[PDB]
């Protein structure tokens, strides 16, 4: 939250917990479309505390604070041998992560119906 | 004791009804309606497709109740990725719903 | 939506083991003691190597393909092993539960 | 309640039965006036299954599906000799059942 006050820049980041071995993939898409590798960082693969030969991985990505308040929804993408797609993806936008409004408006009509 | 009247999965609307045993006076019963909307409030436009705006309205007509909001525990939702690794584009099916279905 | 309660013994020395039912998919499979005063469910055990602080070691997973019953085991009872410890599937452990069932401590 | 989803016609039945002997009449009056005759139709008396002299009847009025929809009436009179002043009426409305009390449970938790 403090983050988008600056009004400078915004970082998301996709972490992977868990896998064995080392040597995973990651990248990021913006609206359906990967990114060049200058705009995101990933991390080297480190142990984890509580796990014997687990890791765990980190990819920051910085983008435009303007960038991130109108929506244009980021996705990681991810690729370790373990997947049973061999590939998984997350998604976050404006409206999904940490939200301060959940505006709702279902409507219910034909109660008794048959 | 209750009829399980409808059982959507898709909505996930869960109407039924009973006839609840009143004292032995005249029949004048009551009958249940106990309608159960699970709102997920954190679902997109399209089930299948995270790209579109999040989800606004939730519409409930009981009789078309025998585009979805939530995922099916039974059912595979899935996509294509388009990662490259370089120069080349393997355009790969991910999973938007893992455990659900198995390669 | 199974409901066994069995009425297991339990004591320091004694050991008892629980039974569930496996998908078989290699999806997660945990058991979960349910808290009265905080209304959701804590897992003790999971298909990853996370085992409750109070459980550290005294607790073992046991599971078979070929009879369709998953099972697990606790070492020694403190007494205080008294609860709703149900089973389950799916990422998420609260509403994912298949079967419960409370286990007991002397007889 | 089928019927009304089809949003075409209403179909209200007055249902005259337990009388003895034969020879019952049956109007169709909304508001104070009568309906037109083309409006609602009559059967003939015929015996009652179980009852050995008594008989039946029905008087099927048949209305616009959006007309039932407003408040409106339709009160069935019946006329026969037997009745302590020769004439009964009974009338429905679209708000003729019971009170059917919601009990709305919304949860944010
Ligand atoms: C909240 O939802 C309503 C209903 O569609 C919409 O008109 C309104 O723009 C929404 N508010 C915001 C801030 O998006
Ligand atoms: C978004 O919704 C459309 C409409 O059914 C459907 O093709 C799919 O779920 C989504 N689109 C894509 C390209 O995945
Ligand atoms: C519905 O009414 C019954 C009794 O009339 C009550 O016990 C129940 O709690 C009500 N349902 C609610 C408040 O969701």
């Amino acid at each position: 939250r403090e983050q988008l006050n600056l009004r400078e820049s915004a970082t998301i980041t996709c972490l992977v917990t868990g896998f064995s071995p080392a040597d995973v993939f990651v990248q990021w898409m913006q609206r359906g479309q990967p990114l060049s590798p200058e705009k995101y960082v990933t991390s080297a693969p480190m142990p984890e505390p509580q796990a014997p030969g687990r890791y765990f991985a980190h990819s920051i990505l910085t983008v435009s604070e303007e960038e991130w308040n109108t929506g244009e929804t980021y996705t990681c993408v991810v690729a370790h041998e373990a997947l049973p797609n061999r590939v998984t993806e997350r998604t976050v936008d404006k409206s999904t992560g940490k939200p301060t409004l959940y505006n709702v408006s279902l409507v219910m009509s034909d109660t008794a119906g048959t | 004791e209750r009829i399980v009247l409808v059982d959507n999965k898709c909505k996930c609307a869960r109407i039924t009804s009973r006839i609840i045993r009143s004292s032995e006076d005249p029949n004048e019963d009551i009958v249940e309606r106990n309608i159960r909307i699970i709102v997920p409030l954190n679902n997109r436009e399209n089930i299948s497709d995270p790209t579109s705006p999040l989800r606004t309205r939730f519409v409930y007509h009981l009789s078309d109740l025998c585009t979805c909001y939530t995922y099916d525990r039974n059912k595979c939702y899935t996509a294509v990725v388009p990662l490259v690794y370089g120069g080349e584009t393997k355009m790969v099916e991910t999973a938007l719903t893992p455990d659900a279905c198995y390669p | 939506r199974i409901l066994p309660e069995v009425k297991v013994e339990g004591e320091l020395g004694g050991s008892v083991t629980i039974k569930c039912p496996l998908p078989e998919m290699h999806v997660r499979i945990y058991l979960c003691r349910e808290m009265a005063g905080s209304g959701t469910c804590g897992t003790v055990v999971s298909t990853t190597n996370f085992i409750k602080a109070e459980y550290k070691g005294r607790v073992t997973l046991k599971q078979y393909p070929r009879k369709n019953l998953f099972l697990v085991e606790v070492t020694q009872l403190t007494e205080s092993d008294s609860g709703v410890y149900a089973c389950g599937a799916g990422m998420n452990t609260d509403r994912g539960k298949t079967q419960k069932v409370t286990l007991n401590v002397h007889s």
